[PDB]
């Protein structure tokens, strides 16, 4: 397949992301919330294991 | 000699069903022909 | 020890381009002076009638080659490509292809089409604060290599302790200014269109793609097979392919994908000549797997 | 009746037929009406007839191994040494191929027979403004052996 395509181009559709000339930083802002360990059990099948658990 | 620009076009497809006949082909120009193989494409 | 190259390998980019945008200037009053070259409607980007020369503001992003791979699904070819690294870092410390990018400023073949017809193109390169001297590109051929000139000497230099690991980052702006004359054209880089000569517009304004100004710096392949019956620096392809004419320099024995499969797998000392082409392939970057 | 080598270079960037579109082929024209008698025009490698580039190197013969000085090409074409460079050296030349002008008929509204005959030329297509009114498009080419160029440089 190398015989009749290495002098075939490839148009390929993309996105990118860049800065203005103006500008010199990327700025991020996210948020994290923290939640308790022994409250974060949703479904549990069987209270013992529930209470080994905890 | 078929006229050069021009290829036999089977008005109704010959994959959507048609006729290998006479009557099933006009001598369209290859811009519109490409027109018509494109329009017939997106159905 | 190694049999095959992984699923997954992928590499980055070691020289990011930033956009090109345009400007129009006027040579005597250049450093203070800057007007914006709007696209004018197919689509045509012809100079005012006061200005003369055209401005050209771009910049390199320069990082690690080692720090340089993303993906590499077996860490003996992580080692095995770490350790060749290393053997280049101590033979030559990627000063030849350092030498020869800053050469790809040097000529100006960052400019395509607007090299020609003009008397005079300056290009200044700047790194941090220290404004490195002006550039007469109209003394550098687009054939030729010059070795011994200083300014490049320092910039490759820098160039090649950050490509090797003496330093993170190179940042080397660069502006150019080309004279034109006036009413003239202007040729900027064309836009793909997908469904009329759509020009690049960025910023409310004309310039050249990334992509393009990147495939100028890497014209600095004189590696070929075949570099007496054709003597052209070649951009710096796998399957090495000048689009200029229609021959594959490197169509077999002297590709990339079977020259990294005899430098790993069945471990053989290559020449200089072809060390560099591996190692200007792992500058440009590209998803480099195979399947199974 | 001897040749100077002008190669256009591989590679620069710019096509090689823009090149001489635009920076080799208004001297030439510029430069045959003071030669009077053209001197010549051999495109080697001018390729096949599916496709076909004129070429990367352009040889301009002449009928005298002295006027090929009187219109010197070299320093002519000094503003294109990074695109064309050209060998000083004259060897006697017949041994090369004549070119001539195969018109190409005109446009429909100029005035269907238009494209039975236009796919033969439109498939060497040097581009050309006029020094005249300024209407602009490319002459054509073909190898001819006639031996012993008018114009600009065509039989």
């Amino acid at each position: 397949k190398l015989e009749k395509e290495i002098m075939d181009p490839n148009p390929q559709k993309s996105q990118s992301c860049t800065l203005s000339t103006e500008c010199d930083t990327l700025r991020i802002d996210f948020g994290i919330k923290v939640l308790p360990v022994k409250e974060s059990m949703y479904s549990c099948s069987d209270y013992n294991y529930r209470t080994a658990i905890y | 000699n078929i006229p050069v620009g021009y290829e036999v076009h089977h008005i109704v497809p010959l994959s959507q069903g048609g006729a290998d006949s006479i009557k099933n082909m006009i001598m369209l120009s290859i811009e519109h022909h490409e027109r018509v193989t494109e329009a017939h494409a997106s159905y | 020890t190694l049999k095959s190259r992984p699923e997954n390998l992928s590499f980055a980019r070691c020289l990011n381009t930033t956009e090109a945008k345009f400007w129009q200037t006027d040579f005597l009053k250049r450093h203070t002076f800057k007007l914006p070259l709007l696209i004018t409607d197919s689509q045509s980007c012809t100079l005012s009638t006061e200005c003369d020369t055209l401005r050209i503001d771009f910049g390199i992003k320069v990082l690690p080659v080692k720090e340089s791979m993303y993906s590499c699904s077996d860490y003996n070819y992580r080692t095995a490509i770490y350790q060749k690294i290393d053997e280049y870092i101590a033979e030559d410390g990627f000063l030849t292809l350092a030498k020869r990018y800053v050469n790809n400023i040097a000529n100006a073949r960052f400019l395509w089409r607007n090299r020609k017809g003009a008397e005079i193109i300056e290009t200044i390169v700047t790194i941090e604060d220290k404004e490195y001297p002006s550039f007469n590109s109209k003394s550098f051929n687009l054939d030729t290599f010059v070795e011994d000139n200083a300014t490049i000497n320092e910039i490759a230099q820098q160039i090649a302790d950050t490509f090797a690991g003496k330093r993170e980052y190179l940042n080397i702006y660069v502006t150019c200014f080309v004279k034109i004359g006036c009413a003239m054209e202007v040729y900027p880089s064309q836009e793909m269109t997908f469904d009329g000569k759509k020009l690049f517009k960025f910023e409310g304004s004309a310039g050249m793609h990334s992509q393009k100004i990147n495939n100028a710096l890497r014209t600095i392949d004189t590696w070929y097979p075949d570099y007496t019956t054709y003597e052209f620096p070649i951009p710096v392809e796998n399957y090495g392919a000048a689009r200029s004419i229609g021959i594959p320099f490197r169509p077999d024995t002297k590709s990339f994908y079977k020259l990294i499969d005899r430098m790993i797998l069945k471990n053989e000392d290559l020449p200089i000549e072809d060390k560099h082409y591996v190692m200007a392939i792992l500058i440009r970057g590209g998803m480099f797997s195979k399947k199974q | 009746m001897f040749s100077q080598i002008l190669i256009i270079k591989p590679g620069t960037g710019i096509s090689p037929n823009i090149i001489i579109s635009e920076d080799i082929f208004p001297v030439l024209h510029s430069l045959f009406v003071e030669h009077d008698k053209k001197f010549g025009i051999t495109f080697p490698a001018y390729s096949f007839d599916k496709k076909g580039h004129l070429g990367n190197i352009i040889e301009v013969l002449s009928e005298d191994k002295e006027a090929l000085a009187s219109l010197c090409l070299e320093e002519h074409l000094a503003e294109v040494t990074d695109y064309v460079k050209v060998k000083k050296e004259i060897t006697f030349t017949d041994d090369y191929v004549l070119f001539k002008r195969i018109r190409e008929e005109n446009q429909y509204e100029t005035t269907m027979h238009i494209k039975k005959k236009n796919q033969q030329i439109f498939c060497a297509y040097i581009k050309v403004k006029s020094a005249s009114t300024g209407q602009s498009y490319n002459i054509f080419l073909a190898p001819t052996d006639i031996k012993h160029f008018s114009a600009y440089g065509l039989l």
